[PDB]
Order: C-alpha cells, then sequence, then structure tokens
C-alpha cells in the first residue's frame, strides 16, 4: 500500500506539471503574436513617416499639443537635425494661436547643439527654461500609449469575444 | 470656488480658496458634486468635509456655490421607500440606473416629479384671512390607512391670496399663496427643513397612557409609556426583530420608523414581505405594513458622516410626522454601533480621548438626541396632539456594561426589559430576567390602571414579591433538597409554578394567542390570586383550628381546577366573543370558591 | 509499463492539442489583420489639441 | 478615452522615510500613479497622498533608497491605478503587484477596474439560503456556512491555522450532487487565494500543494513573501477582491475568497498611517481602521439579477491570544460567527484541532433545512454537542471522584467522549469527508447510547434513524 | 486587604486572568467533589 500510495501521487503531480505547462505555452503563444503585430504596427508608422505632407500637419499638432501642456515664459523646442526648417515654420505658424488661446506672451526657442537619437522615426520633445520639466511626446511614446489604452479591444477584435461573459457593466 | 483639494489624513479630504460663507453648509466638488460641508474657516478660505471616496480629485475643480444647509424633504410620498444616512431614493435610482453599485453624482430628487395626488382643500378658509406657521390647509390621501396632511412651514405666515380648488397635482406645483406685509411668497406640496434644529412645538404634555405591547409579558409586568424612552438589551440570536414586529402590528401608534447602523438586506427584505404577510385587519381587512412604514438604514461601507447622519434624519423625519397629529415608535436600533460611529468621526478631528477615545461632546449629542420625544400639544389651530417614542436597543459588548455610553443611556431611561440568553435556552419566551428589569413610570400608569381596572397594581405588586419569594424558598430548598418543607410556603411554590408557566408565557406560534388583550390579562392574574389567596389561607387557618389542610389534599380536590387553569389561555378571542371569555372566566372563579367551601 | 505507456500516449495527446489551439489562433489573426491596424494608426494621426479644462484666466 | 502626453519631472524638494516630496506640479490629483527612474536606471512605482499648491507627497513602494535629489526622473500616469482584470488570470501566480511570477506572459486584459472598485447597492441583495460543503467535518456537520457567509478564524502564533486553510481550499466544493450524479457535471466553482504576510515556507508550501491537487484550472494566486516592501501589502486584498467581483458578477461564478494574516495588514496600515504623521488611536492603530476593515471585507454576498455569489473567508492572528485584542474585536462588528482552535487539542496531537464549543454560526438556521438537505441536520448538531459536553462533564467528574462512582450512562458518555475526539475531529489531512458521510458518522457515535438518553433527537426521526 | 498586590502591567494581566482561571477551576473541582460527598451522605442515611 505504501508503494500504491507512492506511485499514484508520482501519476498525479506529472500530469498536473504537463497541464501547467501546456497552458503556459499556449499563453506564451499568445503573448508573441500579440508583440509581432505590436512590432508591425510600428513598422508600418514609421513607413507612414515619409510622407512630408501630412507629417507637416502632425508636427504641427504636436508643437501645439506641447506648447499648450508646458504653460511657462520660456520654453524650448527639440527635435531630429533632418526636420529642422519644418519645425521653424510649425513653430511659427504655432506661436500666434498659442496667443490667442491662452491670452499670455511666451517666448520659444530652438535648440543647435543637443538632438534626437538617429533610431527615432520622428517626433518632438520638449522642456522648459531650466530643462527641469519635460513632456516627451515622441512618436513611439504615442503609439505605445494608445496601444496599451487599446488593448482589450484588440482582444476583441483578434480572438472574437467570450461568450461566458454576459454582461459588460 | 477654487477647488484646492489636499490630500486626506483619512477617508475624508478637505478644500480651500473660495470666497465667504458660513460654516455647515453643503456645496458640491467637482464634476462628480460629492456631498461637501464647511467645517473650518481660516482667512479667505474654509475647509470642507466630503463623504465620498477622495480618489482624482484635482486642483482647479470646481467648487458650487449654494444657499443652504444640510437638511432633510418632507412632503407625500415619503411613506413606503427606502432611504440611506443622506436621504437618497435608493429604490427610484435603482430603477433608474438598473446599476448593481452605489452610482455617483446622484442627482435625484428624494422625491418623484411625475406622480399626481388627490388633494383636498381645507374648504374654510377664504382668501385674505389670516394664516400662520403649522395650519393645515390641505390634506392628501396618500394611502387609505394614513392620510399625509400639510401644514404652512413654521416661520411664516401672511393674508392668503390664492387656494387651489380639489384636482390632480404634482409637486413643484402651486396650490397656496399668500402675501406678507411688504411682499408675497408662494407655496408648493413640499417644505425643506435643516436638520440640526428642532421644530418648534406650543407645549409638552406628560406621557399619561402605556404604549401598548403584543404579549402579556412585559405589558403587565414592566409596561412602557407612550410616548416615553426605553432601552431594551439585544444581540445576534437571542431575537430582536420580535419586539420590532409586536409593536408594528399589535400597537397604538400609527407608523414606524426603523433606524440603524451597519443593517443587512436580510431584515429590509424582511420587513418587505412581512408588510403583505405581517398584516394588521384594522377593519376586517388585511392591508400592507409599507403603508405604516418609512426604512431608513445604512450599511458598514456608508462614510462615516452619513452613517452618523442617519439618526438625525429619522428623528426629523419623525417629529415632522409627529407635527400632523399621530404617534409614533422610532426604534434607535444599533445603539452601541452608533457611539462607534461617534468615535469613527471623532477619529478624524484629533480630539482629546475622554474615555476610550470619546469625544468631549458625547454627552452632548447624547442628551440632544434621547430628549427630542415625549407627547407635545402641537402648533397650530385645530389643536392636535401627538407623540415620539425612541427605542434604544442596547448592544452591550459581549455582555459587558462597561461602557459609558451603556451606563449614560441606562440612566435616561426609566424602563429596562432585561434579556437572557440562558432563559431562551431554556425554551421560554418571552425571555425576561424578571429582577433586573423595571418601569419606574409605574407611578404614571397608577392613574390609567385606577380610572378602569381599580385592582390591577395589586396584582402587580403581589406579582413582583411572589416573584422574589419563589426565590427565596427556591434557595430555602436547595440547602434542604426539596423534600422538606411545610405546606404554608408549598403554596406560594405551585401558584409561582402556575404563573411561570401560564401567565409569564405567550406563544407567538399559537394561532390565536398572538396577542392577548389586556383585560383579559387583568382577568386571568385576578382568578390565580385569588386562587392562591383563598389556598394560603385555607392552609393557615386549618394549621391549627382543624383537618391540616395539605397540598396532597387541595392538589386532588382541585385536579379540575388546576386543569382548567392550565388550559384558561385557549380561550380564542379571535373567534369567541369577549362576554364569553369573561362570563366564562366568572364562572371558573364561582366553581373555585364552591370547592373550597365543600373542602370546608 | 501500462502507466508508461498511458503517459506516452497522454503527452503525445496533449501536445497534439496545443498544435491544434495554435494553428486556430494563427488563422484567427490571418482572418482579421488589416483593420486594427488601420484603425491604431488612425488613433494615432488624430490629435484634437485643447487646454487643460481648470486653467483660467 | 484619454490621448494627451505624461508630463514628467527632475525637481525634488525633499525625501523622508518612505516618501517624496517634489513640487512645481501643475495640477495634480489625489491617489496619481508615478513611475520613477533612478540613476542607476532601475525603476519604482509610487502612489499620491498629499497634494497642496504646486507642492506633491508621492510614496514609492519599492523603498527609497539611494534616491538622487537632481538626477531623477518622476513621472505621472494622469490616472488612477487600474486593474487589468480578465478570466485567464486562472492558473496563474502573481506577486503582490500584480506582475507574473511563474514565468508567464504579461496579462492579456479583457476589461479595466477601479482598484477601489464600487460598493454593493444594498437594495439588490439576497439572502443567503444554499450551504457551501468545505470538506471538513468538524464545520460541516456541525456548523454550516451560506453562500457569503462572511466567518473569520481566530488562531495565534504555533497554531495549524495554515494547514486548515490548504485544507479546505484543497477540498472545496458544492453540495448540488444531492439532485444527480449526471446533473452535478456543470459546476461553477473557484477559488482566489491572496497569501499576504506570509513567510516563505508557507507561500511555497501553499503553491506545492495547489500544483499537487491538480485543480490549479481554478485557482488564483497572490503571494506576498515577508521580504517585500510593506507598501505593497495594502495593495494586493483590492487586487484580490476586484479579480473576485469580475470573476463573480461578469461570469456568472460561485468565488470563495481566502485572506490569511490579516494581522499583517493591520500592521502595514499602521506603518502608513505613521508615516502619514497623523493622530495615533488605542493602540497605536489608526482611528479609521474599522472603516478601512469594513470597506475590504464587506464586498460578498449576492445580489438579484446575478447567478453568482462571493464568500470571504478571513484568517488573523491573535496577539498573545488576546480575545480582546482591537483587531478581532473590530472584525466582530463586521463578520458573522466565530471559528476557534484549542491548543490543548493541538498539544494531544489530534488534527485538526477545531474547538467545537465555543464555535458559533448566525446563519445556520436557515442556511440548512429541509428539501436543500436531508432534514436531520441541525438537530443532530444539537444532540451531538450536548452528548460531547455532558461527556466532558462527566470526564471531570470521574477525574475528581472515581471511576468506582460511575453509572452506565456515565460510562457510555465517557465511551462516546473518547470514540468522538478519536473519529469526529481527527480527520487526518486528506479524508474528503462528504456530508451525507459526516451525519452518517455522528449517527454511528450516537449509536453508542440508548434511545432514550437521546432526548435532543425527535422520536419521529429515532424511529427511522435509530435502527440501522 | 481589598486588592492583590502586584504593579499595573500587562504580564500582571495575564498572570491576573490566569489566577482567577485556576480559581475557578478549582472552584468547580471542589463543587463536584461536594455533590459527590451530599450524595454519599444521603444514601448512607436512607433508611
Amino acid at each position: 500500500e505504501k508503494k500504491e500510495k507512492q506511485i499514484e501521487q508520482q501519476k498525479k503531480i506529472q500530469m498536473s506539471n504537463l497541464m501547467n505547462q501546456a497552458r503556459l505555452k499556449v499563453l506564451r503563444a499568445r503573448d508573441d503574436l500579440i508583440t509581432d503585430l505590436l512590432n508591425e504596427a510600428k513598422q508600418r508608422l514609421s513607413k507612414v513617416v515619409k510622407d512630408t505632407t501630412r507629417y507637416q500637419v502632425l508636427l504641427d499638432g504636436l508643437v501645439l499639443q506641447g506648447l499648450y501642456q508646458l504653460l511657462e515664459p520660456r520654453m524650448i523646442v527639440r527635435c531630429r537635425k533632418q526636420d529642422f526648417p519644418l519645425v521653424k515654420a510649425a513653430v511659427q505658424k504655432a506661436i500666434p494661436m498659442y496667443k490667442i488661446a491662452t491670452k499670455k506672451d511666451v517666448d520659444v526657442q530652438i535648440d543647435q547643439e543637443a538632438y534626437l537619437p538617429e533610431e527615432i522615426a520622428g517626433g518632438v520633445e520638449i522642456y522648459n527654461g531650466d530643462r527641469k520639466i519635460k513632456v516627451s511626446n515622441t512618436l513611439e511614446s504615442r503609439l505605445d500609449l494608445i496601444a496599451q489604452q487599446m488593448m482589450p479591444e484588440v482582444r476583441g477584435a483578434l480572438f472574437g469575444a467570450n461568450a461566458n461573459r454576459k454582461f459588460l457593466d | 470656488t477654487f477647488g484646492y483639494v489636499h490630500g486626506v489624513s483619512g477617508p475624508v479630504v478637505t478644500a480651500c480658496d473660495m470666497a465667504g460663507a458660513a460654516m455647515y453648509e453643503l456645496v458640491r466638488v467637482g464634476h462628480s458634486e460629492l456631498v461637501g460641508e464647511i467645517i473650518r474657516l481660516e482667512g479667505d478660505m474654509a475647509t470642507i468635509q466630503v463623504y465620498e471616496e477622495t480618489s482624482g480629485v484635482s486642483v482647479g475643480d470646481p467648487v458650487l456655490r449654494t444657499g443652504k444647509p444640510l437638511s432633510v424633504e418632507l412632503g407625500p410620498g415619503i411613506m413606503g421607500a427606502i432611504f440611506d444616512g443622506i436621504q437618497r431614493p435608493l429604490s427610484d435610482i435603482s430603477s433608474q440606473t438598473q446599476s448593481i453599485y452605489i452610482p455617483r453624482g446622484v442627482n435625484v430628487s428624494a422625491l418623484s416629479r411625475d406622480i399626481k395626488w388627490e388633494f383636498i382643500p381645507s374648504k374654510n378658509l377664504r382668501v385674505g384671512s389670516h394664516i400662520t406657521g403649522g395650519d393645515i390647509y390641505g390634506i392628501v390621501n396618500e394611502n387609505s390607512l394614513i392620510k399625509h396632511k400639510i401644514m404652512l412651514p413654521p416661520r411664516n405666515r401672511g393674508s392668503v391670496t390664492y387656494i387651489a380648488p380639489p384636482g390632480n397635482y404634482d409637486a413643484s406645483d402651486v396650490v397656496l399663496e399668500l402675501e406678507f406685509e411688504g411682499v408675497k411668497e408662494k407655496f408648493s406640496m413640499v417644505q425643506v427643513w435643516p436638520v440640526r434644529q428642532v421644530r418648534p412645538v406650543t407645549e409638552k404634555l406628560p406621557a399619561n397612557h402605556p404604549l401598548l405591547t403584543g404579549q402579556r409579558v412585559l405589558d403587565a409586568l414592566f409596561p412602557c409609556v407612550q410616548g416615553g424612552t426605553t432601552a431594551i438589551p439585544g444581540a445576534f440570536g437571542c431575537g430582536k426583530t420580535v419586539i420590532s414586529q409586536s409593536l408594528s402590528k399589535y400597537s397604538n401608534s400609527d407608523v414606524i420608523i426603523y433606524v440603524g447602523c451597519g443593517e443587512r438586506g436580510n431584515e429590509m427584505s424582511e420587513v418587505l414581505r412581512d408588510f403583505p404577510e405581517l398584516t394588521m385587519e384594522v377593519d376586517g381587512k388585511v392591508e400592507s405594513i409599507m403603508k405604516r412604514t418609512a426604512l431608513v438604514a445604512n450599511t458598514s461601507n456608508m462614510p462615516v458622516a452619513a452613517r452618523e447622519a442617519s439618526i438625525y434624519t429619522g428623528i426629523t423625519l419623525s417629529e415632522y410626522f409627529r407635527d400632523m397629529g399621530y404617534h409614533v415608535s422610532m426604534m434607535a436600533d444599533s445603539t452601541s454601533r452608533w457611539a462607534e460611529a461617534l468615535r469613527e468621526i471623532s477619529g478624524r478631528l484629533a480630539e482629546m480621548p475622554a474615555d476610550s477615545g470619546y469625544p468631549a461632546y458625547l454627552g452632548a449629542r447624547l442628551a440632544s438626541f434621547y430628549e427630542r420625544a415625549g407627547r407635545v400639544k402641537c402648533l397650530g389651530n385645530p389643536e392636535r396632539e401627538g407623540s415620539v417614542s425612541i427605542v434604544g436597543a442596547v448592544s452591550p459588548p459581549g455582555g459587558d456594561f462597561s461602557d459609558p455610553v451603556t451606563s449614560a443611556t441606562l440612566g435616561i431611561v426609566q424602563v429596562f426589559w432585561g434579556l437572557d440568553k440562558k432563559l431562551a435556552q431554556r425554551k421560554h419566551f418571552p425571555s425576561v430576567n424578571w429582577l433586573i428589569s423595571y418601569s419606574k413610570y409605574m407611578r404614571a400608569l397608577d392613574e390609567y390602571y385606577d380610572k378602569h381596572f381599580t385592582e390591577f397594581v395589586p396584582l402587580r405588586t403581589k406579582a413582583k414579591e411572589i416573584l422574589q419569594e419563589e426565590e427565596d424558598l427556591a434557595e430555602i430548598v436547595q440547602l434542604v433538597g426539596k423534600a422538606s418543607l411545610a405546606e404554608t410556603d408549598k403554596i406560594t411554590l405551585e401558584v409561582a409554578k402556575l404563573i411561570k408557566d401560564d401567565f409569564l408565557q405567550q406563544n407567538g406560534y399559537t394561532p390565536y394567542d398572538r396577542f392577548c388583550p389586556f383585560y383579559k390579562t387583568v382577568g386571568m392574574l385576578s382568578n390565580m390570586i385569588s386562587f392562591y389567596d383563598m389556598a394560603r389561607r385555607a392552609v393557615e387557618t386549618t394549621a391549627q383550628s382543624d383537618n391540616k389542610i395539605t397540598w396532597s389534599i387541595i392538589r386532588e380536590h382541585m385536579g379540575e381546577i388546576l386543569y382548567k387553569l392550565s388550559s384558561m389561555k385557549f380561550k380564542d378571542p379571535v373567534k369567541d366573543g369577549e362576554a364569553k371569555i369573561k362570563a366564562d372566566y366568572a364562572q371558573l372563579l364561582e366553581d373555585m370558591q364552591n370547592a373550597f367551601r365543600s373542602l370546608e | 509499463q501500462a502507466a508508461m505507456g498511458s503517459q506516452g500516449n497522454l503527452s503525445a495527446e496533449v501536445e497534439q492539442a496545443t498544435r491544434r489551439q495554435v494553428q486556430g489562433m494563427q488563422s484567427s489573426q490571418q482572418r482579421n489583420r488589416e483593420r486594427v491596424l488601420a484603425q491604431l494608426l488612425g488613433m494615432v494621426c488624430e490629435v484634437r489639441p485643447q487646454v487643460h479644462p481648470n486653467y483660467r484666466v | 478615452y484619454l490621448s494627451q502626453p505624461r508630463l514628467t519631472y527632475k525637481t525634488v524638494s525633499g525625501v523622508n522615510g518612505p516618501l517624496v516630496i517634489l513640487d512645481h506640479v501643475k495640477f495634480p490629483r489625489y491617489a496619481e500613479i508615478v513611475h520613477l527612474t533612478l540613476p542607476d536606471g532601475t525603476k519604482r512605482s509610487g502612489q499620491v497622498l498629499e497634494v497642496s499648491g504646486s507642492k506633491a507627497v508621492v510614496q514609492v513602494f519599492e523603498g527609497t533608497s539611494g534616491i538622487d535629489a537632481k538626477k531623477t526622473s518622476c513621472e505621472f500616469t494622469g490616472d488612477i491605478l487600474r486593474t487589468p482584470v480578465s478570466e485567464d488570470m486562472l492558473g496563474r501566480v502573481f506577486n503582490g503587484s500584480g506582475k507574473p511570477i511563474d514565468r508567464g506572459p504579461v496579462v492579456l486584459a479583457e476589461d479595466f477596474l477601479d482598484i477601489m472598485g464600487q460598493p454593493i447597492n444594498p437594495q439588490c441583495r439576497i439572502y443567503p439560503e444554499e450551504m457551501i460543503q468545505t470538506g471538513i467535518s468538524a464545520i460541516d456537520g456541525m456548523n454550516s456556512i451560506a453562500r457569503g457567509q462572511k466567518i473569520p478564524i481566530f488562531s495565534a502564533a504555533g497554531l495549524p491555522h495554515n494547514e486548515i486553510a490548504a485544507q479546505i481550499c484543497r477540498q472545496a466544493g458544492l453540495v448540488k450532487k444531492s439532485k444527480d450524479v449526471v446533473d452535478y457535471s456543470e459546476e461553477n466553482f473557484a477559488i482566489v487565494f491572496a497569501a499576504m504576510g506570509v513567510n516563505m515556507e508557507t507561500a511555497r508550501f501553499f503553491k506545492s500543494d495547489f500544483e499537487e491537487n491538480g485543480s490549479m484550472d481554478n485557482v488564483c494566486l497572490f503571494l506576498n513573501l515577508a521580504n517585500d516592501p510593506t507598501i505593497e501589502r495594502i495593495i494586493t486584498p483590492r487586487l484580490a477582491l476586484t479579480t473576485a467581483e469580475f470573476l463573480a458578477y461578469q461570469c456568472e461564478k460561485h468565488v470563495l475568497v481566502i485572506l490569511t494574516d490579516m494581522s499583517s495588514y493591520a500592521e502595514a496600515l499602521r506603518e502608513v498611517s505613521a508615516a502619514r504623521e497623523e493622530v495615533p488611536g488605542r493602540r497605536g492603530f489608526p482611528g479609521y481602521m474599522y472603516t478601512d476593515l469594513a470597506t475590504i471585507y464587506e464586498r460578498a454576498g449576492r445580489v438579484e439579477g446575478r447567478n453568482g455569489s462571493i464568500t470571504q473567508i478571513p484568517i488573523l492572528t491573535m496577539p498573545n491570544d488576546d480575545i480582546t485584542h482591537p483587531i478581532p474585536d473590530l472584525t466582530g462588528y463586521i463578520t458573522e460567527g466565530q471559528i476557534y482552535v484549542d491548543r490543548q487539542l493541538h498539544n494531544r496531537q489530534i488534527y485538526p484541532p477545531i474547538n467545537v464549543l465555543p464555535s458559533l454560526s448566525r446563519l445556520m438556521k436557515s442556511a440548512i433545512g429541509e428539501g436543500m438537505t436531508r432534514k436531520d441536520h441541525a438537530d443532530v448538531s444539537n444532540q451531538l454537542y450536548a452528548c460531547y459536553a455532558i461527556g466532558k462533564d462527566v470526564q471531570a467528574m470521574k477525574a475528581v471522584v472515581g471511576e468506582e462512582a460511575l453509572t452506565s450512562d456515565d460510562l457510555l458518555y465517557l465511551e462516546f467522549l473518547q470514540k468522538f475526539e478519536k473519529n469526529f475531529i481527527t480527520q487526518g489531512p486528506y479524508e474528503n469527508r462528504t456530508v451525507y458521510e459526516t451525519l452518517d458518522i455522528g449517527w454511528q457515535l450516537l449509536r453508542i447510547f440508548p434511545k432514550e438518553m437521546l432526548k435532543r433527537i425527535p422520536q419521529s426521526t429515532l424511529s427511522e434513524f435509530y435502527p440501522r | 486587604k481589598d486588592r492583590i498586590e502586584i504593579f499595573p502591567s500587562r504580564m500582571a494581566q495575564t498572570i491576573m486572568k490566569a489566577r482567577l482561571k485556576g480559581a475557578q477551576t478549582g472552584r468547580n473541582l471542589l463543587k463536584k467533589k461536594s455533590d459527590a460527598l451530599t450524595l454519599r451522605f444521603r444514601q448512607i442515611l436512607k433508611k
């Protein structure tokens, strides 16, 4: 009876381990799948960067949003080296809108020494005068945040909906 | 109006940066409109006391300005609803939102604005006659049982300008207008009264009537007074809703308002189902007791502010209903939990611990609550009369009477109905201690008892004395062994046994004996005490005269009388007439006298 | 011996299971891919700037 | 919803104990989450407690070690803590913060919810009616637990309450098999265990036991070891209760949640209050402790319009076996009933030693009854209670006087007491006695006595049950 | 005389609790012994 109990205990523990490993394998496969989808989204967005016509409008919106955020007498904007005239024009367009919006006089500079890394697909980082407050309003950060916020909808699309969930609220 | 909302040192937050506004004023915070009350003022800024959660409140949030303090809406439709500590129409919000949890930003009026009511004017007052605060100008047939009267708000008067005819109108509509010296003010069907003030009365009359109770136990031993103040110990499993239901069904009051703290849905649904089940045949017809109730309760969860505001909401509602010339019983359940609520509100005040954290003004709150009761002549022309009783169910911490609150409450009440769990374990109901229970309002009731009975008080004194003498003889016969004692005290033993087994128990599961009329109780007690006196006199006289009369001779000659006494309780006054019962009891007493005569 | 054969067969069956659910998941992705990506890129593109709701003059 | 960017900082006014303080903040909010970056790149989360003007106060979970005054990137999420709930939590093991620790991937969230969540409307509360069998004879036979009956287990140092909890978890089940065998295949039971303030050996023993029983398909475990940061110890109960509410009121499952060593939770609340620099209370505990424990415990029961329920089984230790300690006292004014474990019975080597004499239950009146089970549950419990009481009394009287003075009934009482303490309480770790088998063994013990001495069982059932 | 002599301290609370419990157990034991003695007395003084 001692040996029988030992054998059956070994049977049960082995089978439980196999079940656990199988479920974990399934979950890891799903995680890799969603990661691949997000990487494709990154790549497609990086492709879309190239079209200058709408990239100018996007940069205008990004700069306006940063200016609306920081709301301080001094401001500095940071952008890739290769897009310098674009940010110049966008800022010269953005300043009067900010004045007409907030009813305050501010001064905006562009730095000429430190720049975004080469690998940056695009975006903008806005510092204050004393470089102690910032909003890295960069394209990849927006992609990550927007994807993480909409994650349950992504799962709903890629794997339907679970019938056992009867109610939503 | 800047929301300068700070952080918290508890479940409450504060704010600042506003203009001058009086304290104890209710304003709203954020886009969620959370309940807030000004407490502290310094400079041009004021702390606030928010009741809901403090999560997600940000700087720069609006703070709406108002002009009224914490108050309770008062009007028709209150009867039959379920409210929290801050008067939220909880059934109505569950109906509106179809939600599971407590929704936020609850901007729903305590009463609906789409239900019409049948209006009967006073048909005596004419436009131009001067009306003072507290005079009835209208009545509503809220339900067949109770008619929700309507009175002019207190602190108002003037010469009437318009009177509305009978019709089907809502709350917002105008039915009465008048004109004070200089201005004129309309009046709808709803009035609002701040919680922390007492509505006025003309004068306070002494309580001079007994509060009826269902069973002869604690109604002939230790009666309560209508409009009085009483303490009843009670705990889980002992049975506390027995007295609640007894006062709801078989009593002379007119409305029941049940207020507690940390209540369960069990009691809510139980009273809801007892409304159509535990009915009352006022005119031979059953009717839902929902019409005679207005439930108020808070469950742990509720922020301690609302949990502590529930008691004041309840007493305000009870007073608004007593002003209509009725009778009330306010079950102040969960008294120890209410002291805990007081401790909890004082937790976020850093106040000096008077005793185990009790705030210094604990006694002030006790006095301000328990005293607002009694019988009062109402303030108006038709001269009504009505009273509010309060029944604070004591809930000791495991039988230890060490709480200062318990002693403080036990010094204000005059009536005490002690409960012993072990007597309930002995299968004896109602479980009454029979020695610690008392009633010092006996003096107030002597005058009632004389004018209609002229015998009960001697019987009630004899019963108490016999109850003590039986314990004395119990001590004697545990020392001796219950086998060596004279007959003179054995008759006391036997009568005490008979009173215990028949007169000091009333089965609420017996179909027809769930309510003993008091005249019946007087009859039974008179018959039993007459038997006791006759047997005692016979044995004492024959102890030396001749033919020593003993337990066996008496018992055998009165096996019939003993069984008839033991079967008195099976009368069924519901079907058999009262005249039949009294005549049969008189005949039984005659038979007792005849048997004792035939002995000698 | 019977138990060892049983574990072998059960492991084979469980691996067959994992294969079939993995294949089903892959097919489920391949069925609907472009819609979510277009939606996500559209959300990224949209800007709608504004000011903090609680700022005052 | 929110598409605005995130605002970081590098200003830090001052730091003190488990707190951090920084100013020039732009429109802060209460209980906002923050992500911090150190000079060495390590990342530590935190939560906001105090706000005033531009000044702000966060609280680092992982502890203030080597935070730099200038070179620190403090970042603001713009929201409050949100739980990534999902049904496929089941079979996983997480740490206190929710990050998986069983080598698996990040949670794939079906939805998000408030960590505090929302409290249940009292009108949508349904009185418990039916009982959930635990697999223990000492509890089931003598003491029923309705759905949602929040019953705590009082224990102290050295007592094996942990093993009892593990046994209850692995032996949990329903009584729906009373109807039919084929119809019991529709099982809808789940467990959410929340180890908190638990030393390593215990946490791993729980893990090993759960893996051994093979029922990991319906067990979600939250581990918080002793050496973990103290601030995370107050977050785990909220996470466990939120996941339980999800699985109950969204998928219509029955759930039994267990919390262990709540004294450690009380210690954590005491410490965070002391760091907050607030006035102490009685025994130094926070004044609002009753409110906090209330908003923790009560999330349980049944609601109309749903096919689902929750049942809270707290476990807590008693310092110095002090029954009047604040923690069990304030737990008494919320929960229902009391279970005890007797030190002497542990010293007698009787497992599991649940003392039946002081045990109570307020819902036992209606949790059992006719139709839902047999008609012979409550009366059997009362009779067995009386028999055990008189048996212990007769044992005491035998010790006082001697064996020569015993009557026949006294011998029967002593034999019943010995057989009861040998059979009923003694269950062994793995014996899964059903309710029916438990009543049968109670009858087996009661067979010692003549029917006449069994006066607490009505004759109506003695003419049916004694002759078997 | 009126009160035991010991300094107020928590260990003293536990100690006096133990003393009271020991007194109660001895009380119950000697009551049971007295009951046995009274029964013996009654049955030897029977007839």
